[PDB]
């Protein structure tokens, strides 16, 4: 009621955006996938020190250009598949020149509960993280673990933006 | 969820994750089976070995990326799997050359333990008879003890082990082709863990005929150095130079699911599949069934017919020795006949078959099938025609069937993934599995089986 929250997921194809979004908005996950055609949103309202907001995410054929007026961005790759995190330097050129110049971001590692399969260590990509100004959550969309929580940061990140006079 | 809801189920087995590994397009569940594998027991998920490795050759570069991490895992707990690997990635390649260098970067003693084994076997081929072979194979057997103590074993084995000799005056070559293959017998101390010990000391060296099994054992160990130790174990293996094993190694598997499958319900059928080793796809050892000989070479020695010698050998018909041998016969006849007709086995006569001590008989050649004959002979073991015993076998290849059925898809499955780019000779035609499919007739009632198997067996009488 009080705000809404224009947020965007982006990552290469087969990263898990669309089932973060699943689990998340809709608590919902499936191993089949049909691909996300363009675009999608789906919608969940959470309340931070006693008010209510609304997040409105997208998830994402390269022109989307959704963005604008996108205040946060979950920026996700495949901890099982070191090529989508490869990208993640692209994702972030990409980011600043068709998306707004200070918007919130956090990485996501995704698929953590591939543990024998894993191939991005936390460190190396946690590393790049406080590197960088960006958030570091990892993430199964799986087994809905810091599903919530990955939102929830970027929402109180978010939040901390009040600069009153 | 539907999928995810059958995964997290007791309901998965290695042979459904497969299955769907096989056939399933969707990279998200490739990779959460590749992940999967690392839960189930060791044991279970080797069996398997032949067809994984074989995907990973063959497939898409999806499906290898899903499937090596868990190669490479147990490679680094485990060289025989290590070695197998490596010896099977090579075979089916004529993607795969990349992953087999890595794994054979330590190693080196067991890949010149092998060479040097067949190379013996290609040398024989100058000899131009059985008996010739066999003289220099055993003075050249000789000339590995001097490297004996080793640090190697064979993988052949059902334990982890140390090779310590090699009773050379033992080995013997079974016939007298060009590149004929020979029979050795090698001396072995049991581990615990191979990955993680000694190797043994060296015991300084100081006759062979035909004789039993257990009573070999006796002869060789009061005459080994290592004998005294309670370590000590015998092991033989039959070495094939130039001989492929791929057809004969995917018989293996299936043989072997078919005794599962019969175990599981409760069918008393009894067959023997025999450990298949492959080296080069060229080459091969096999570990050989004891206790047994042909056919054709019983009926040289006996001069007898096949109940006669029955007879001979157990008993008159009023003995339990006698009697107990013959169901031993009666249901390893039905086991393979099934086998035959289902795998479409051809080229059956008196020198692939082997007869044990117990009354089992045992066919051991496998070329010739995919893409059995009844002779009176075998008929009269069983007591006639018009036999209960007879019949009984009758009933045993029914109830044997009604049983496959039941699981026909876990055999199919094992066959139909080696199809997969495969330049075998018994994978000819684009039919074959889909003929193979309707020889389990999963359309038929059990009263159209009942009538199929009455014909079957009349078919099998002619000759
Ligand atoms: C050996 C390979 C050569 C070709 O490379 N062809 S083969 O000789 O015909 C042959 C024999 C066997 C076999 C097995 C598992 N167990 C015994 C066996 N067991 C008896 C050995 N021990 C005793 C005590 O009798 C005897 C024999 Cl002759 N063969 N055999 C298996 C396959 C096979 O390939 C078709
Ligand atoms: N083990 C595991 N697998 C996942 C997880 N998330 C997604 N997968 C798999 O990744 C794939 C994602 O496909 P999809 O539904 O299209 O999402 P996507 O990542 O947004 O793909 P897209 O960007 O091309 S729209 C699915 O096969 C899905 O099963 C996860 O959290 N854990």
């Amino acid at each position: 009621y009080d705000y809404l929250f224009k947020v965007v997921l982006i990552g290469d194809s087969g990263v898990g955006k669309s089932n973060l979004l699943s689990r998340f908005t809709r608590n919902e996950f499936n191993l089949e996938s049909k691909s996300t055609i363009g675009v999608e949103f789906a919608t969940r309202s959470i309340q931070v020190d006693g008010k209510t907001i609304k997040a409105q995410i997208w998830d994402t054929a390269i022109t989307s250009a959704y963005y604008r007026g996108a205040v946060g961005a979950l920026l996700v790759y495949d901890i099982a598949k070191h090529l989508t995190y490869e990208n993640v330097e692209r994702w972030l050129k990409e980011l600043r020149d068709h998306a707004d110049s200070n918007i919130v971001i956090m990485l996501v590692g995704n698929k953590s509960d591939l543990r024998h399969l894993r191939a991005v260590p936390t460190d190396e990509a946690r590393a790049f993280a406080e590197k960088n100004g960006l958030s570091f959550i990892e993430t199964s969309a799986l087994d809905s673990t810091n599903v919530e929580a990955a939102f929830q940061t970027i929402l109180t990140e978010i939040y901390r933006i009040v600069s009153q006079k | 969820s539907w999928l995810l809801r059958l995964f997290e189920s007791k309901l998965f087995d290695i042979s459904m994750a497969i299955s769907y590994l096989y056939n399933s397009k969707e990279p998200g569940v490739q990779a959460y089976i590749g992940n999967r594998l690392f839960c189930f027991r060791n044991e279970d998920v080797d069996f398997y070995l032949p067809q994984l490795l074989n995907m990973y050759i063959h497939m898409d570069e999806d499906v290898g990326d899903a499937i090596k991490p868990y190669i490479v895992h147990r490679c680094r707990q485990s060289i025989n799997f290590s070695l197998q690997c490596a010896l099977l990635l090579g075979a089916y390649s004529s993607r795969g050359t990349k992953l087999r260098k890595l794994i054979l970067s330590r190693l080196a003693p067991e890949r010149e333990f092998i060479k040097s084994l067949m190379a013996i076997g290609k040398r024989l081929a100058t000899l131009p008879t059985k008996e010739q072979k066999t003289q220099r194979l055993i003075s050249e057997l000789s000339l590995l003890n001097h490297k004996l103590p080793a640090r190697v074993w064979l993988p052949t084995a059902g334990f982890d082990h140390h090779v310590v000799r090699v009773p050379h005056t033992q080995a013997v070559v079974l016939n007298s082709k060009d590149k004929a293959p020979y029979l050795i017998y090698v001396e072995v101390l049991e581990c615990e863990n191979f990955d993680t010990t000694s190797v043994p000391a060296r015991i300084p060296e100081n006759v062979a005929l035909k004789e039993p099994w257990q009573e070999k054992v006796r002869r060789i160990r009061e005459g080994s150095p290592y004998g005294h130790l309670p370590n000590w174990r015998l092991l033989s293996v039959i070495v094939k130079c130039g001989d492929d094993l791929r057809q004969e190694l995917l018989a293996f598997q299936v043989l072997k699911q078919l005794q599962s499958i019969w175990e599981q319900e409760r069918v008393p059928l009894w067959i023997k599949p025999y450990k298949i080793l492959v080296i080069s796809a060229d080459s091969g050892m096999i570990e050989p069934v004891v206790n047994a000989v042909s056919i054709h070479q019983v009926k040289k020695q006996s001069q007898l017919s096949l109940l006669d010698y029955f007879l001979q050998e157990h008993g008159s018909y009023t003995t339990e020795a006698f009697l107990s041998a013959q169901r031993n016969f009666v249901q390893s006849c039905a086991g393979y006949c099934l086998v035959c007709y289902l795998l479409q086995v051809k080229d059956r006569h008196n020198g692939n078959i082997l007869l044990d001590a117990e009354g089992h008989i045992i066919h051991i050649d496998f070329g010739f099938i995919l893409s059995f004959k009844l002779t009176t002979e075998f008929v009269d073991v069983m007591g006639g025609l018009d036999g209960d015993m007879f019949n009984y076998y009758k009933m045993l290849m029914l109830q044997g069937l009604i049983a496959a059925r039941k699981h026909m898809d876990k055999v199919v499955q094992i066959v139909e993934i080696m199809q997969q780019g495969s330049q075998l000779p018994c994978f000819h035609g684009s039919s074959t599995i889909r003929n193979l499919k309707e020889r389990f007739h999963m359309s038929m009632t059990e009263e159209q089986l009942q009538l199929l198997v009455e014909q079957m067996v009349d078919g099998s009488m002619r000759s």
